[PDB]
This record gives structure tokens, C-alpha cells and sequence, in this order.
RNA sequence: UGGCGAGAGACCGAUAGCGAACAAGUACAGUGAUGGAAAGAUGAAAAGAACUUUGAAAAGAGAGUGAAAAAGUACGUGAAAU
RNA sequence: UUCUGACGUGCAAAUCGAUCGUCGAAUUUGGGUAUAGGGGCGAAAGACUAAUCGAACCAUCUAGUAGCUGGUUCCUGCCGAA
RNA sequence: UGGUAGUAGCAAAUAUUCAAAUGAGAACUUUGAAGACUGAAGUGGGGAAAGGUUCCACGUCAACAGCAGUUGGACGUGGGU
RNA sequence: CAGGUCUCCAAGGUGAACAGCCUCUAGUUGAUAGAAUAAUGUAGAUAAGGGAAGUCGGCAAAAUAGAUCCGUAACUUCGGGA
RNA sequence: AUGUACAACGGGGUAUUGUAAGCAGUAGAGUAGCCUUGUUGUUACGAUCUGCUGAGAUUAAGCCUUUGUUGUCUGAUUUGU
């Protein structure tokens, strides 16, 4: 059929977005009948339209290599862009030398 | 526009109400000429100016 | 006038996606594995399958394999026919390295 | 730059319907109408403006009260009503 | 040369006559002052095509109404360019 | 700014691309409001004033006037220039 | 109304592919499977000015969507603040 | 109609950074297609040796460029020049 | 159109890059952990190095060659003094 408002209105109900449901391609006849939220709340509870999760983004090499900038490495000359005062500015290391001894 | 004053949507009102074709009933009445409604305003070709 | 034969093959598609331009590759070897089951099976009504398409773009546009191993079915039509009662059904069969095999007559029991 | 990313610009409105003629000619800084005249007392109206007249005269409209007056000058003016005559 | 109610013509006959023979100061254009069209005529009468067949449908082909569809509601005669 | 690149019966009655000015203040801008035609406004280019400006648009005077340009509708006959 | 001419052309914005369903007819509709893009100074969520019903649903494919069309900000009928 | 039109929200990595580059939530996959891939174009490139000899003119490209450390002339309004 | 034919693969040669993946190692700057605390004392971490590895990958789309395997091989149209 056309299921255009099916997968609209289930995007509204389940909540998450229309780039996320799964409307099943073998109860399409059945998702010609679901007009309503109603009935869209029928075919999510059941099983014939689902979430599709979420696509993983690992923040595993992001932990790793923050790791290994824990340990020392990766912060030579050439991992080095901005200048001194930018990357850690003077007024902060100051503030930090004289909050202490104060 | 989207927040209107009441005289503007009255006059939309009417805007809506005559945007229509004729009632197909009036081409079988007697001395005829009128054959369509040549005062059709759509959104997408001319702009009602209020 | 049987004909259900089912074989398999290896498509070599770097002497056939050869000097194409990158956005055109991974369609081309679409069209290109229907002028290859065209060619060997005889029928001009070609089927794919959407594992075989999942195969062809595993690496996007531009980097559709060397070689496959392509399996097609040469299958009769039924059900208000077309202009040929047979087609060509194409699946393809998993396999470690495609480098070295043959053409195999299935044996279907 | 005068042209079309100029009439870009362009979306505000210097007149609005006019309550006396309500052809929207009404001037919205200077609080007056420029067709009709409104708020003063007069209706503008030029004998440079051939068409103007023609287009804002007497018959225009729907001639609420004279339609009837000439009907009632012809009967002089009657009061009352009429009597039953017969059949 | 305005309004109403009248009578007329060695006038115009729909590119003419008023801008307007028609839902004409209308459709429409312009911020606005303002500018402003085109567009009449099937037949006596819709009797405006029942029914069969081809096609998915528009339509065609038969059939039929009509003096006549070389009058079919893109409708009087229907030129020239093409 | 430059390419005097693209485009130049265009995506566009002035945009596209790279390059380039400036980027915290004489900055950029929405809305309201003030100033209007020989007037407005101008860090002045005769620039801008709704694609119109060494003087806007609209209507009327107005069929302005022209010693200047273009056109000026059937035949035959008799005479015929400068 | 022509010849021009079925020519000029419909080339900026990295980009589509396979199978199924509807159907007379799917490069373009719907679902699914991939592949990519904007990459949060977004091709995302709200709005002001402006538009006025375009919002939403059922049905239809003459005209419009400078290809297509069973799709549509179109057409027909209703509903909605 | 590849233009123009005011504002709010704001993720992860590199990175000084709201730069560019890649992904998550979200939204699209729309901008006529198919086949070949001649000339001449538009857009991007790369060139042996020489090096502006081209040309009105190094116009167009190329080359440098981030950070860290050293070193920094004439002139000067003594701030700069850098 | 039944052929020491042709095609799709596979094999061999030629060629291009340059030594793969995996497994192992009294190789490895050092760093900890332990114990009989050593005269390589070991276990773990450790870019890299060595060994199988002139390996692996590609090889015709406009390279060569082939008895291997699987196939294909008459569809349409016109023409006479």
C-alpha cells in the first residue's frame, strides 16, 4: 500500500524518529488496516513495528587514546598546534602558583 | 501571520468559502452560459493582497 | 527444454569495472553481473538477490571486489509469464579467498 | 544588487485594508487613506480621475435606499396603506 | 454628454459600437495613486448519443436520435498562412 | 580587489567559483518613527528616493508642437513638369 | 501561424543499488535490505515578518510537477486551530 | 528561480578553535535518465632541463605557512618596524 | 553453426610493488611484579626486529600461451541482367 502516515505515526508514538522504525515488509496488509495511534500502539506492542536501536559510536579509541595522553605519549611538537599560552594559558598557571601559597 | 487580528481571518473566511467550482447543477439550467468559475484563487498563482 | 540448471562461477570484475569512474563502479557491477548471467544462462530476464547486492556493496562505490563466486539458477517462470518462461535467479555462496575456483555444476537432490 | 536580492527585502506592508472604501490603500505612517481619503470627511475624488469616479460613483454598489426613492416619487410620496377592493 | 421615465436613426455590428452585447471596472498587475483585458451565435426541440465490441482508461468502431452530426456540448458557415 | 575565471537567447534584468577587505567597533541589523519632487537625503559618486533619477511614479492639460523620418488603399485615357 | 527545429538544450550542491507489494504501466510510489550526505554557525527541532488552508485524511490522474508518474504544496470531497 | 530575508537550542574525535575533516540524535537520498567516453570547452591536476627569456605588466598558478627554540637590520613620533 | 572453433574461468609465463596474514623467538630502550634474590633469575607490558616471506597482492580490461573444467553456436531483414 502507501504507508506514509503508518511510519509517521509511529515515529510519534514509540518516539524516536521516523529514521528509526521497522515497519515489517511481510504484514503490510495488516499495516494498511493500523490507521489510527490506536492501532499503531497495537502493532508496536505485539511486535510487527519495532525501534531498529540506536547505531553504535564507540568512544573506545576516544578512552584509549586519552589513556595513552594519561601516560605521557602523543603530545610532541607535532601533536602540538597552539601556542603556550592557548593551550594552557599563563593567568590560570598563575592563579594555580598563588592560590596555593596564599 | 500566524498571529492575527480578527478582520484579516474574516476575510479569509470569505476566501475560503468561494474557492470552489460551481455546483454541477447550474449546467443544466435553463439559459446558461456559465461553463466554469473563472474566479478561481489559488495560494500558488495570485496572491489575494488581504 | 528443462533447463533448470544451477552452476556457479567466478566473475572477475577488475577486467570488467576496469577505468570506470568511482561513482559508477558498484552499479556498474550490477549491470554488469546481469550481462554476465545474460550471457551464460541464454534468458534475458535476470534476477539478483539482495545478499548478492550486500556483497557487491560491501565497500561503497569504489571498492567492489576482483573476484566473485556467483551462483545462478536457471529457474522456469509461471504466473501470467513473461516473454521468456525461464529467468535467471543469482545468489551468491560464501566463501574465504575466491581466487582459484572453477565453474561447479550444482547438483540439485 | 538593486534587483532581485533586493526584492528579498521586501516583506512588510505599507498599506492595509482601508474601513471606509476597504481596497486596502490604507497608509499606515501618515494614518490616512490614499484612495478614498479616510479619516477626512470628504471622499478624494479628481476631475483628473475620469476612471476614479467611474469606478466609485452612485450604481456602483448595491443602492440601498435609492433604488427605492424615484419607485416612491412617482406615487407622490404615499402614506398608509391600501384597501380591499375584490376577487 | 448627470438621474429617472419615454420616442426615434440615410449611424456600429462583435479587431466595429461605450473600457464593458457575456459573473465588465470583472479576471489580473502594481506598495499606492491607478492601470484593465479577452471572451456572443449546436439544434425547431437535448432528441446532448441507450445498446454491442476492442482498450486499463481517454477514445475508436458499429448502432441510434436528428432534415443534416461535412451541427456532438473543443458545437452555425467555417477562408488564408501552415 | 583580482581572475578582466564561469555565465552572458543565464540559476539569476547582475548571480556562481576561487582569491581578497574588515571582523569589536565612525560595527552589522529587525521593528517602530521622522524627512517627499525641483523637494527629501548625501563621510559628495550627481549617488540614493520601491529594476525609474543632471531632478521619481500616476492621471489630466494632451490627438502638446515639429520646417524633420516613415507610410498614404481601384483601372484606363489626355496633357505634362522642376 | 511558420522555416529555424524535433535541433540549442534539460550538466553547480560528491550517489545510487537489489528484491517484494500496489498497478494497464514503476530509473522516479510504498516497505525492507544495503551504500552515502547534511555532520548540531545542519539538508535538525521552534518561531517573528509574509503566505492563507498549503495542515490532515479518503478518492482520482485531464491540466501543472520544463523526463516520468498508480506519487504530490496538484485535482475532487470533507475534517481540523 | 543555485538569489534575498531577523532570531533561540546545540553532541563525540582531532585540533588553540564555532576552522576544515569523520561519526552519534535528527532529516534526507530530492535536484531528467541510459550508452559510449572523439574535437573544443568548464573545474582540478602533474611535469624532464632551463627559469619570466612569455607579457602592457610574474596576470594565473607555484612556493612559504601550525607550534617550539635561536636569531632579528635601516628608519622611528622611541610605541613600533617584526 | 559441431569446429586442433569461440567464450567464461582455472593453470603456466611475463610484469608491478615489495616481504604479507598468522604463529614462534636466551632480539628489543626500559618499566614494574615476585622469589632460592641471580653472574642471561624469571613472568607481564613493550613501537619495532628476526624466521617461514624476493613472500603475499595484481596481471589485461588494448600482454603472451594453454590438450584442464563448464558452456554457447542459424534470431530478424531485404536483393536479380
Amino acid at each position: 500500500a502507501n504507508l506514509r502516515t503508518q511510519k509517521r505515526l509511529a515515529a510519534s508514538v514509540v518516539g524516536v524518529g521516523k529514521r528509526k522504525v521497522w515497519l515489517d515488509p511481510n504484514e503490510t496488509s495488516e499495516i494498511a488496516q493500523a490507521n489510527s495511534r490506536n492501532a499503531i500502539r497495537k502493532l508496536v506492542k505485539n511486535g510487527t513495528i519495532v525501534k531498529k536501536a540506536v547505531t553504535v559510536h564507540s568512544k573506545s579509541r576516544t578512552r584509549a587514546h586519552a589513556q595513552s595522553k594519561r601516560e605521557g605519549r602523543h603530545s610532541g611538537y607535532g601533536k602540538r598546534k597552539g601556542t603556550r599560552e592557548a593551550r594552557l594559558p599563563s593567568q590560570v598557571v598563575w592563579i594555580r602558583r598563588l592560590r596555593v601559597l596564599r | 501571520a500566524a498571529q492575527k487580528s480578527f478582520r484579516i481571518k474574516q476575510k479569509m473566511a470569505k476566501a475560503k468559502k468561494q474557492n470552489r467550482p460551481l455546483p454541477q447543477w447550474i449546467r443544466l439550467r435553463t439559459n446558461n452560459t456559465i461553463r466554469y468559475n473563472a474566479k478561481r484563487r489559488n495560494w500558488r498563482r495570485t496572491k489575494m493582497n488581504i | 527444454l528443462k533447463d533448470v540448471v544451477t552452476r556457479e562461477y567466478t566473475i572477475n570484475l577488475h577486467k570488467r569495472l576496469h577505468g570506470v569512474s568511482f561513482k559508477k563502479r558498484a552499479p556498474r557491477a550490477v549491470k554488469e553481473i546481469k550481462k554476465f548471467a545474460k550471457l551464460h544462462m541464454g534468458t534475458d530476464d535476470v534476477r539478483l538477490a539482495p545478499e548478492l547486492n550486500q556483497a557487491i556493496w560491501k565497500r561503497g562505490v569504489k571498492g567492489v571486489e576482483y573476484r566473485l563466486r556467483l551462483r545462478i539458477s536457471r529457474k522456469r517462470n509461471e504466473e501470467e509469464d513473461a516473454k521468456n518462461p525461464l529467468f535467471s535467479y543469482v545468489e551468491p555462496v560464501l566463501v574465504a579467498s575466491a581466487k582459484g575456483l572453477q565453474t561447479v555444476v550444482v547438483e540439485e537432490d | 544588487g538593486k534587483g532581485t536580492p533586493s526584492f528579498g527585502k521586501r516583506h512588510n506592508k505599507s498599506h492595509t485594508l482601508c474601513n471606509r472604501c476597504g481596497r486596502r490603500s490604507f497608509h499606515v505612517q501618515k494614518k490616512t487613506c490614499s484612495s478614498c481619503g479616510y479619516p477626512a470627511a470628504k471622499t478624494r475624488s479628481y476631475n483628473w480621475g475620469a476612471k476614479a469616479k467611474r469606478r466609485h460613483t452612485t450604481g456602483t454598489g448595491r443602492m440601498r435606499y435609492l433604488k427605492h426613492v424615484s419607485r416612491r416619487f412617482k406615487n407622490g410620496f404615499q402614506t398608509g396603506s391600501a384597501s380591499k377592493a375584490s376577487a
